[PDB]
């Protein structure tokens, strides 16, 4: 925002939040991913008591 | 100034411990071309270095 005016500080700010956004998304899948298996378990756990 | 360095022996100085107020640099619109890459044009008096 400081070094750069509105004009290119447009673009810059899109490129930063794509990647961020991109992170987030993939650590959402993730932890999706890690919450299905660990409701897995739960479940097996639930099951034996 | 008065006098200025060529275009193949451009002259190299070093500025630093001093206070830079670059008030006068827009102030008097004489030049012809003065345009700022990576740092703002008119920011210039709210940056450290």
């Amino acid at each position: 925002l400081s070094r750069l005016d509105p004009p290119e500080a447009e673009v810059q700010i899109d490129r930063l939040i794509t990647g961020r956004l991109q992170s987030l998304q993939t650590y959402v899948t993730q932890q999706l991913i890690r919450a299905a298996e660990i409701r897995a378990s739960a479940n097996l756990a639930a099951t034996k008591m | 100034a008065t006098r200025f360095a060529s275009v193949y022996a451009w002259n190299r100085k070093r500025i630093s411990n001093c206070v830079a107020d670059y008030s006068v640099l827009y102030n008097s619109a004489s030049f012809s071309t003065f345009k700022c890459y990576g740092v703002s044009p008119t920011k210039l008096n709210d940056l450290c270095f």
